[PDB]
């Protein structure tokens, strides 16, 4: 009872491990990906500058060609 | 995600070699590392190179291991020899990105 | 993950701690049943004996009755 | 001894209860651990796309 | 996860065979005090009759003298 045991239990520790530590492994990918959450939020705010920087650039292209006829 | 590969492993008494091999993600990474675990203990740190590619070992090797850097290999090389029946144990590697580390296989050796 | 974390902390030495116990439950075992051999069947030793020895003794019983014959 | 038999077999069904529910709660972050990697292509998107 | 169903099996060992054991060391002990039950009570016929004799032996000496 105790020969099975003292093989068997100790033997459930380190088959633990190395999945596991992939786990901690896996959730290393994880530490990144709870702290790297906000990259989008970031992201979303300059998709919108720059398309009003681009409506800008729009409003600023009309000034472009509109002045061709004008001038000729 | 990186894999690296070890060989040189083998039957021996000299001279036999250590290669780890690189097949993704070459030479553009920071320091990479090498272990071996006696048997009945942990593992550590044996012999180191960088990016700057300094090259530093464990006391137990002094003048008998020597550590080097391929760019396009990216297979570090070694001496084994001046052998002590400690020399008898497992060769590894070891390399790390972005805050996650990665082991390699790890092989066996012989002092005989 | 701290779930993930304090659970191989928790089963590693509840792993570790009633494995051990139970160990001295057996090595307690063998030595203390060893008796009910070893002073016990001595018990038998002795007793396979102890009919020898007052069998002389039972040829005791009858030589008082002729020799006073 | 006889009372280790009943004393384990509430210990044994315990953490045989408490091994799965962990993995299904590493099954549930299993899910997102995917997902965000599939996110960084909007965040690769908007990489490729700023440019 | 394969890491676990796999430990399960390590504490499914101690389940039922460990309460395999002592229930068979149940007749186990039967046969601890069953040489007990040849011994300490038959023991005890010699641990209490053959007393007598030697009063016989004494009875054979007052005999005797």
């Amino acid at each position: 009872v105790m020969e099975h045991l003292k093989a068997i239990e100790p033997l459930i520790a380190e088959i633990r491990g190395p999945v596991s530590q992939e786990f901690e492994a896996r959730r290393a990918e994880h530490a990144e990906l709870i702290a790297v959450r906000a990259n989008l939020d970031q992201a979303q705010r300059q998709i919108a500058l720059i398309q009003a920087e681009e409506r800008e650039v729009s409003a600023r292209l009309a000034a472009a060609e509109t002045a061709l006829g004008e001038s000729d | 995600e990186v894999q690296l590969q070890e060989s040189g492993g083998g039957l021996v008494y000299d001279s036999l070699r250590l290669s780890c091999a690189s097949s993704r993600s070459i030479d553009g990474i920071n320091i990479m590392r090498w272990y071996r675990q006696a048997p009945g203990k942990q593992r550590g740190m044996v012999a180191v190179v960088t990016g700057w590619g300094s090259t530093n070992y464990v006391d137990s090797v002094k003048g008998r291991f020597i550590i080097s850097r391929d760019s396009a290999k990216d297979t570090v090389y070694l001496q084994m020899n001046n052998l002590k029946p400690e020399d008898t144990a497992v060769y590894s590697c070891n390399a790390i990105y972005r805050g996650s580390e990665y082991w390699g296989q790890g092989t066996q050796v012989t002092v005989s | 993950s701290t779930q993930a974390i304090g659970q191989r902390y928790e089963t590693i030495h509840g792993g570790l701690d009633s494995i051990g116990r139970v160990m001295e439950h057996l090595k307690a075992i063998e030595p203390l049943i060893a008796e009910i051999r070893g002073p016990v069947s001595q018990e038998f030793e002795a007793r396979r004996a102890e009919h020898a020895e007052l069998i002389a003794v039972r040829a005791n019983l009858d030589q008082a009755q002729r020799q006073i014959a």
